[PDB]
């Protein structure tokens, strides 16, 4: 779904409501027709209503980075003149509400209208096409909702305790409706370790199979679950068949949740779940209690000591420059080590300072939003301050934004404020440039055939092994040995075929290849597809936009491009290569 | 010109996607192989 | 749009124009921030898109040297000894001597406690000097800020970057009905409400002899009086009103140089560009999420949040080989209820409510003669309708504005005024309505916060103090630590402060936060108003302290805490929320980006005279521009179809234009896309010039 | 299939329809060209019939031909020749 | 060459173009765009467009 | 546990403040009984308010009339806040007539039969010896607010000058509840409610009104059996 | 203050002004 | 008065004990009002039974198993706690079971005399074996709500006797959910939509009914200021 200003529907959807509404009888002739809607009579409203009901529409961002820049959505109408947006496809778009605008565009023909059902639609694209990460993933305030709803704090109220001679455990609950029951009294938080016995929800692998035995199928069978009932109604969201996971949510978690769902489920019960998990997460965001305040934001004790001990430092190493033994820039060089150390202590004292529940911190942690290093420019003292050049001025700041700035640590400050921005502006527009290039070069690579049957194909190091003697993994392999095909067949010491030659190299298979200690892998890419025009749909191997074999006529060529120009903005340099 | 065609395309494929992931951009090796497949498809004459 | 805007037009200062350099000419060199920048130019006011750090304003004390040079006062110091001598220097002047910390601690006769004081020296270098060395110490705090920039309260704590921001909306804020004076504030807003010039100022003393809305009449002390034409509903240049209240009595005794009417965005002749909500930083059902705002209905109810919008129309009766166009009501084919509010001068009567369509001006014209339709020489037969040989070009209003009249300018000729040559009358209307706030229209702090408003939702869901009083406006939290604005939640509890009065208990001994705290601060009434300067403000542990004391309004009940947060109970549910959350009073403006300006559709309007493309922007019908970059989008998805509709028949293709409105008025399917126009003008440009270019069926 | 009802636009699951056909553009083409025939059944209904059929399945009250097409199609009442 | 013109140095490449007497095939992407053809990807390829539908016997029968 | 049926006492504080306790509650029950209560009495209490205003000086709401030393929008503010009481469904029309220097306030308004302005010491505007005002009011009942109908939708004079309208007779309202939770299982709640009305009905009648709607939806659902 | 018409703001300034802007 | 649009009632009948009930439409803004009083009435004032204390034979001090039957206690405790029993009577009667050698408990082997009643005859409670003997005796009584266990006031007389929760309400689970249907033509009504979840002693159909039923004999209380004030009236049925 997606909003639509009721004025800008009806001017939008004009000659439909004058066919619907003259075959309606609405106004005898067209003529009439036209100042039948244009004064705005009630009559149009409905008639409108009624041409609107499953006929997509295409909604676009400026500029439009990636592939998924634009989505089709079934609007429907809203009072008022702004377009509702779902918030969920805000990070395709990279939509913010800051006042930012979007553009809509009405398909026409019956093919296009099609096009918008099928491949635009925003359900059917979850996948980044880039790197097959799941895009359409919680954002800030539903991660925080289910990290507060998900966690689990010890001593908490209603816990369950073993206990004899006088009384039992008064932990364990038969079913999650007398779970929520207690918990709507306050006998029972939500985030209190307690024991259930569970009825539709599957248990972890292990418990399934130690229990259930190889017939482990879940609504039918009860078990006992020692975890928190909100980690019972965040499983309640998932599907029937996914396993019970109870662990705590951050986002690399949901993240591999939803990767595996988009990976065995269809893509209706994921468009489906996601959107569970929106409303569960905003429903839990307000009951958080994450809330800002100068209580919150509290500042280390030890900072005095550590300030005056690296001020100390300093003040002799400018004496040692006064002397004249070292020049100039040893004094800049030793003065910003000083200081670098005196930050990262001023920070690590912050982290143990801290409590674990604090609002910063579980919004930090969540992976929400934000990262130490801003909490430390927030409270304690920001660190080295740079130059309108690049260099970092010798005295750096040593307050906080929550304690206050003086005139010069603010003007120093802008410097750098001044800098980076001024940098974005033209970062963009080269990063802009870059696409134009990339698209014009790769326009001609499409899939044309199926398999090109040729042999040659690259070799992946693929965790090369280690001295010690194990399968270290290697860091890099989602973006270098996931979703390929196999140029030849994987056979350790020549012995069983792991993986025979032309298989979606999953997950499964990776796993399967480590296990049986092999290292060195062909994989058939494009970089040596036989193909005369385009490139074979086998050497390109897995399409992650998604997630199974790439199709027979997919621009691949310009989906690349994009790829690699999207995150243009996000390049930054260090401090002649 | 030195270690023939193949070693070119890790060399540069590895040097981008290091550059990307520089600032945690996870981006797959398949797009930058489609590009630099494009770059190698001439091949210049050294013979009449 | 504010007498903010007014003043920063002036006292402002650009890179671009004549001898200038443009801003592809300009390089990263040119846009940073000098270290000689401290005090003469403010580093803070300047517009974010692409003319960063070329337009920037000039600081509130810097002053012009007569040679064109920049130059501004600092305060000279001798042997830790600070006179009141005021010298001015310029930018290279600086270099030569030192200048000093701008708050430094003074013991009352100029010696600072510690010899080593953080000095600016002459290459931009911040080190520490012993006090004997220094010669010259700043005028002030704010010194090196400017005047748009100096209203930002707990400035030292907000970041450059939303500082900076927030300094550009404090220019597009746009003039309320009331205008409330701001709960906390700083020093320089009354000085710059009385300098935009907008406020009207007693020149010369004297008592009041008469007053009145459109006039008043003060009685000097010599005999003479003096008179003060007021401007009421008067247009503006952003179209937005211009009131001006007096806020004089009928007997009281005025002084020179006392306000004496209130300006559009002031109020006791003080700035005043927002109002006063409550705020709840908590997340709310994500209805807020990633920075929007709700609002209650109560700020629609009582008009809290409303500004008026006056929009001038002009007709222009030229001269013409038809021979002239007259003013009348003898338009063809017209109905009766749209005619009923027009006179018979060929205006509108003032006081009539007007739409999109309506007729404004009848501008009577000679139609000419074309090809008149066989069907019409058959239609007037069965009607009896004559010829109507006039073309009917009147005043239509346009798509997407509303409201009354307010009068009528009338021009003319015969009226003997310096029209332009052939022009004959011309008549400018002026329509004004009052746009209340919805959804869509754009908010913001001070502190750099916007968005739109997501929801105005009434006052039963939201959240309510044990005290019943039910929250005005709603935070998210996660734009607060994520955008280094840790300022406003600052402001937030100095306004609650203010709003509630506080009485330090300073019976066993002054406590040791209010020591430095000056006097007349202890003690405060409920709705005061308090000011803190940019730079030289209240300290954490001062509003701690305050927070301390903080007396109930009119029973036993310290909704906030010591720590600053309160309890709130959920208007939806009605269960307590199980976390307190901070509540305070914020100042809030609306923009000058409302929804109604910026909302357009089009289904089929003109086209350019070149090539067939529809035309572009909100004046004309406008229409979308797909860009390449769309395009590319557009092949990825691989729907080469819908590529095609777009490029071909919704844009270019005359005759499938024609035969696509033909197809979805008829029910009839939609036909195969034809040749675009433009396409064809390119390959005769390529023809005519000079090259040989023929496309080959086979 | 014990995934709940859906609701909408895509009233027939999108992956059901495509393992009726080879790969996505296919069904796309599908579903076009089946709306197609039936707006020339619905526009020749007073007239002389062609040889097109209108909705095989039953119609609504007013729905468009694409939805009655993807209906048509997860019924399999229609088979396609590839090019 | 009509790529190369709409990409970057229009006049050297039109000029070279014509010099050549360099006869475009009008198969590319950006070609068929600019044309308003259908472009050779996702639908526009000629196993897609040429698709034929008609509907099964047995759904005639339930007629 | 408590086998009781709830009361319902009354505790009248001033003559617009007044503390309603129902007890014996549930445990669990009295914050959504409270909320439940709270939403309707102040969003659906039927109330009488100014709808439209007319001066024979003026032709519309933006021109200052010639004496009044106050613009006429501000006397559209001022207005805003009267407090009008009616019993019959039916429009009427109120009348105001003041010459000469001096404050304008409510008591100066003649109402006639059936309207009482509980509020005749708030000030209207102020005039001087051109004081012209000639001021006409409509009022008719209603409940909740409704916006500003256009003049031109319905049959009115030109003259005509449509304002806001806000039937709520209920200022503030809040509640309290304090449980007993004793280890003997007899819990209850105790509901402590507060309603502030602005001079127009008691806060009885409002609460009598809010019960008479809850009761009535409720019977609603009570009719499935 | 030093402004005939100026409202009473108390404000937080620790130092004086040698000069008004 | 008249909300001009006549609220209507739909149930959805889904397993034996499950429904789906719909308020459409409803006055803007009504829709939570209902909902939540309707959900905590029904969760906290339907009257119900349930059992309260449990003794068996052959435990005194050993909270953790009995012999004769091998699996746990706790397994016992929730199976206990999980059944439902409709009792006319306020009184907490005691009941009984026993059978002698292996085989399934049941509560069809139960002993209820007259006034108590199981409508959970086939559920499975424990497993002897190993030539077990068991005698599990229970106290079951009546009221409203959802209480935990109570703590044995008799514990020198009664040691064999331990507390447990009970689950006075017939309903087991109820969610609502809101929505903004026909909001723009109908003046912003919406539909409320609740879930409901018994046990097989009663439905939801007259479980809902007597909570409706009870509301508005204890808001008839707070209508009793004004007998004859202005509000808003519904129709016909
Ligand atoms: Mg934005
Ligand atoms: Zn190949």
């Amino acid at each position: 779904q997606c909003g639509l200003p009721k004025l800008m529907a009806l001017e939008l959807f004009k000659p439909f409501v004058m066919k619907r509404l003259v075959d309606l009888n609405h106004a005898q002739n067209i003529k009439s027709a036209k100042r039948m809607v244009e004064r705005q009579r009630p009559q149009v409203w409905d008639v409108l209503e009624e041409v609107i009901a499953e006929h997509p529409v295409l909604l676009n961002r400026a500029p439009t980075l990636h592939r998924l820049g634009i989505q089709a959505f079934e609007p429907m109408l809203v009072e008022g003149k702004a377009i509702q947006l779902h918030p969920l496809v805000c990070e395709a778009f990279n939509a913010d509400f800051d006042g930012d605008q979007m553009a809509v565009h009405l398909p026409l023909s019956a093919e296009a209208q099609a096009e918008a059902r099928i491949l635009m639609l925003s359900s059917n694209n979850i996948l980044s096409p880039a790197s097959g990460r799941p895009l359409a993933m919680p954002r800030l305030d539903m991660v925080t909702g289910l990290y507060y709803l998900t966690t689990e704090v010890p001593g908490d109220t209603g816990e369950y305790q073993p206990a004899s001679g006088d009384h039992p455990e008064t932990g364990v609950y038969s079913s999650p409706a007398e779970a929520i029951m207690a918990a709507d009294r306050g006998v029972l938080s939500v985030r209190a370790k307690i024991k259930v016995r569970l009825t539709q929800l599957r248990p972890p692998v292990e418990i399934e199979a130690e229990l259930f035995g190889h017939s482990g199928w879940q609504p039918g069978d009860a078990w006992m679950a020692e975890t928190t009932l909100g980690r019972v109604m965040f499983n309640e969201l998932l599907p029937l068949g996914y396993p019970f996971v109870n662990k705590q949510m951050h986002k690399k978690v949901q993240a591999a949740i939803i990767n595996d769902l988009a990976e065995r489920y269809p893509m209706i019960v994921v468009a489906q779940t996601v959107d569970k998990l929106k409303d569960a997460g905003f429903y839990w965001a307000t009951r958080s209690g994450v809330t800002v305040s100068m209580a919150d934001v509290l500042v280390p004790p030890r900072k005095k000591e550590i300030l005056d001990h690296y001020e100390e430092r300093a003040d002799k190493v400018e004496k040692q420059f006064q002397r004249g033994a070292l020049n100039h820039d040893e004094r800049n060089e030793a003065l910003v080590e000083i200081w670098k150390e005196a930050t990262d202590e001023v920070g690590q004292a912050l982290r143990e300072h801290y409590p674990d529940d604090n609002p910063i911190i579980t919004i930090v942690d969540s992976g929400a939003t934000g990262n130490f290093t801003q909490t430390r420019t927030l409270a304690g003292m920001k660190g080295l301050v740079t130059n309108p050049k690049g260099e970092f001025i010798p005295r750096p700041v040593k307050s906080s934004f929550r304690e206050g700035l003086t005139v010069l640590e603010y003007f120093i400050n802008t410097h750098g404020a001044r800098k980076g921005l001024a940098d974005t502006a033209l970062r963009t527009a080269d990063s802009g440039y870059l696409t134009r290039r990339l698209v014009d070069v790769s326009q001609d690579v499409i899939v044309r055939e199926h398999d090109c049957q040729t042999e040659r194909g690259i070799v992946v190091e693929l965790a090369e092994r280690a001295p010690d003697g194990t399968l270290i993994r290697d860091p890099y392999i989602e973006t270098s040995a996931y979703a390929r095909t196999l140029g030849t067949d994987a056979v350790d010491e020549a012995g069983n075929v792991i993986v025979e030659r032309g298989q979606d190299l999953g997950d499964p298979e990776i796993d399967a290849l480590l296990a049986a200690g092999i290292t060195q892998v062909k994989v058939r890419s494009v970089l040596t597809c036989a193909t005369s025009t385009g490139v074979c749909a086998t050497c390109y191997g897995r399409s992650m936009a998604t997630g199974k074999l790439v199709d027979i006529g997919e621009a691949v060529g310009i989906v690349a491009a994009q790829s690699i120009g999207e995150p243009g903005t996000q390049l930054t340099m260090r401090t002649d290569i | 010109r030195v270690q023939g065609p193949r070693e070119v395309q890790i060399h540069l494929v590895r040097e981008v996607q290091e550059v990307y992931r520089a600032q945690g951009v996870s981006i797959h090796d398949k797009h930058i192989e489609v590009i630099v497949r494009q770059m190698l498809r001439r091949v210049t004459i050294i013979d009449s | 749009n504010n007498p903010l805007s007014g003043l920063t037009h002036k006292r402002r200062l650009s890179a671009l124009g004549p001898g200038g350099l443009s801003r592809e000419r300009a390089g990263l060199e040119v846009r940073d921030v000098h270290p000689s920048h401290y005090g003469r130019m403010c580093p803070i006011e300047t517009p974010e898109g692409p003319n960063i750090g070329l337009i920037g304003s000039l600081s509130v004390y810097a002053r012009v040297n007569p040679f064109g040079f920049i130059e501004t006062p600092y305060r000279k110091v001798v042997d830790g000894v600070v006179s009141d001598e005021i010298v001015y220097l310029t930018a290279d002047e600086e270099d030569r001597h030192v200048v000093a910390q701008a708050n430094s601690p003074i013991d009352a006769d100029g010696r600072f406690v510690e010899p080593r004081v953080l000095v600016r020296r002459k290459a931009g270098e911040v080190e520490y000097v012993p006090s004997s060395e220094v010669d010259y110490m700043d005028v002030s705090p704010r010194q090196m800020v400017s005047v748009a920039t100096a209203m930002i309260p707990f400035l030292e704590h907000d970041d450059a970057n939303r500082a900076l921001m927030g300094a550009n909306m404090q220019r597009q804020a746009v003039p309320l009905v009331r205008s409330e004076a701001p709960l906390v504030g700083t020093g320089m807003e009354l000085r710059a409400a009385i300098d935009a010039g907008d406020v009207v100022v007693a020149e010369e003393s004297g008592v009041i002899e008469e007053v009145s809305a459109d006039y008043i009449t003060v009685m000097h002390d010599n005999g003479t009086r003096r008179t003060y034409r007021m401007r009421k509903f008067a247009r503006s240049n952003h179209g937005t009103c211009a009131n001006q209240c007096p806020i004089v009595d009928a007997g009281d005794r005025v002084e020179a140089g006392q306000v004496i009417a209130d300006g559009p965005c002031t109020d006791d002749g003080e700035m005043a560009l927002g109002k006063n909500l409550l705020v709840a930083i908590m997340p709310w059902e994500g209805h807020n999420y990633e920075d929007a705002i709700i609002l209650s209905n109560r700020l629609v109810e009582e008009d809290v949040l409303t500004s008026i919008h006056i929009e001038e129309h002009e007709i222009d009766a030229r001269d013409t080989k038809l021979g002239a166009e007259e003013i009348t009501r003898d338009i063809p084919n017209i109905s009766d209820e749209v005619l009923a509010d027009l006179d018979e001068r060929g205006i509108v009567r003032i006081g009539a409510e007007v739409r999109d369509g309506d007729i404004l001006v009848g501008k009577v014209t000679p139609k000419g003669e074309t090809e008149l339709t066989p069907e019409e020489r058959l239609l007037r037969a069965i009607f009896g309708e004559k010829a109507r040989e006039v073309r009917d070009t009147s005043l239509k209003v346009p798509h997407g504005e509303s409201g009354k009249v307010i009068g009528i300018r009338v021009f003319s000729r015969e009226d003997e005024d310096e029209l332009p040559a052939g022009v004959n009358e011309l008549v400018r209307v002026y329509v004004a309505q009052k746009r209340k706030i919805s959804d869509g229209d754009k908010l913001a702090g001070r502190h750099g916060n916007k968005g739109v408003i997501g929801k105005i939702l009434p006052v039963e869901d939201m959240p309510f103090l044990a005290d019943g009083t039910p929250v005005d406006i709603i935070l998210n939290t996660h734009g607060v630590p994520r955008r280094m604005n840790i300022g406003q939640i600052l402001e937030t509890h100095l306004g609650w402060c203010a709003h509630s009065g506080w009485k330090v208990d300073a019976a066993k001994g002054v406590p040791d936060w209010a020591a430095r705290l000056p006097d007349e601060l202890l003690e405060a009434q409920p709705n005061a108003i308090v000011s803190t300067p940019v730079f030289d403000g209240a300290q954490e542990a001062e509003l701690q302290g305050l927070l301390s004391c903080t007396l109930p309004n009119r029973d036993g009940d310290v909704l906030v805490d010591a720590d600053g947060k309160a309890m709130l109970f959920d208007g939806r549910s009605g269960e307590p929320f199980p976390y307190p959350v901070t509540v305070g009073y914020m100042y809030i403006m609306k923009l000058h980006h409302l929804v109604d300006d910026k909302i357009h559709a089009r289904s089929t309007g003109p086209y350019s005279m070149i090539t067939q493309q529809p035309l572009g922007g909100k004046a004309q019908f406008g229409g979308q521009r797909f860009g390449e970059m769309e395009c590319w989008a557009m092949q990825a998805y691989g729907a080469a179809y819908t590529l095609q509709e777009l490029l071909t028949i919704k844009s270019d293709d005359t005759v499938g234009r024609v035969k696509v409105y033909e197809a979805i008025v008829k029910g009839e399917n939609i036909p195969e896309p034809g040749i675009p126009e433009s396409f064809k003008v390119l390959l005769k440009e390529l023809q005519s010039l000079c090259l040989n270019v023929e496309v080959l069926s086979s | 299939g014990g995934y709940d009802t859906p609701l909408g636009i895509t009233n027939p699951p999108i992956d059901e329809l495509l393992d009726r056909v080879s790969s996505k553009y296919a069904l796309v083409i599908y579903a076009a060209k089946r709306a197609r025939q039936i707006n020339d059944y619905y526009n020749q209904l007073g007239e002389g019939i062609l040889e097109y059929v209108g909705p095989l399945v039953e119609p609504g009250l007013q729905e468009k031909p694409l939805s009655i097409a993807l209906r048509e199609i997860h019924a399999d009442l229609l088979e396609h020749t590839e090019g | 060459w009509l790529s190369a013109a709409s990409f970057q140095e229009t006049t050297r490449v039109l000029t070279d173009a014509a010099i050549n007497c360099r006869s475009d095939k009008l198969n590319g992407l950006k070609e068929n765009v600019i044309i308003g053809k259908l472009i050779p990807a996702g639908t526009g390829i000629n196993r897609y467009r040429n698709i034929a539908v008609q509907p099964t016997e047995e759904a005639r029968a339930a007629a | 546990l408590i086998s009781q049926r709830p009361t319902l006492s009354e505790d009248v504080l001033t003559d617009n403040r007044s503390q309603f306790v129902i007890e014996p509650l549930e445990p669990g029950f009295g914050y959504t009984l409270g909320n439940s209560l709270r939403r309707t009495l102040l969003s659906s209490i039927p109330g009488a308010a100014v709808t439209s205003i007319r001066i024979d000086g003026v032709l519309h709401e933006f021109t200052t009339v010639p004496g009044v030393k106050e613009d006429v929008t501000e006397i559209i503010l001022n207005l805003k806040s009267l407090v009008v009481s009616s019993e019959e469904d039916e429009p009427v029309t109120m009348y105001l007539r003041k010459q000469g220097p001096g404050e304008v306030t409510a008591g100066d308004i003649v109402p006639p039969a059936g309207v009482t302005v509980h509020n005749p010491g708030m000030h209207i505007a102020t005039l001087n010896d051109k004081g012209k005002l000639e001021v006409e009011l409509v009022v008719e009942r209603g409940r909740g607010y409704v916006p500003a109908v256009q003049n031109r939708a319905s049959g009115a004079e030109i003259g005509r000058i449509p304002v806001d309208s806000i039937y709520s007779p209920v200022l503030k309202v809040t509640y309290k509840v304090d449980a007993t939770r004793v280890e003997q299982r007899t819990d209850f709640d105790k509901l402590i409610l507060d309603v502030e009305t602005k001079n127009s009905i008691s806060p009885r009648d409002a609460l009598a009104s809010a019960g008479k709607t809850l009761v009535e939806l409720f019977g609603l659902a009570r009719e499935l059996n | 203050n030093s402004v005939p018409g100026a409202p009473n703001r108390v404000s937080f300034a620790k130092l004086r002004e040698p000069l008004e802007v």
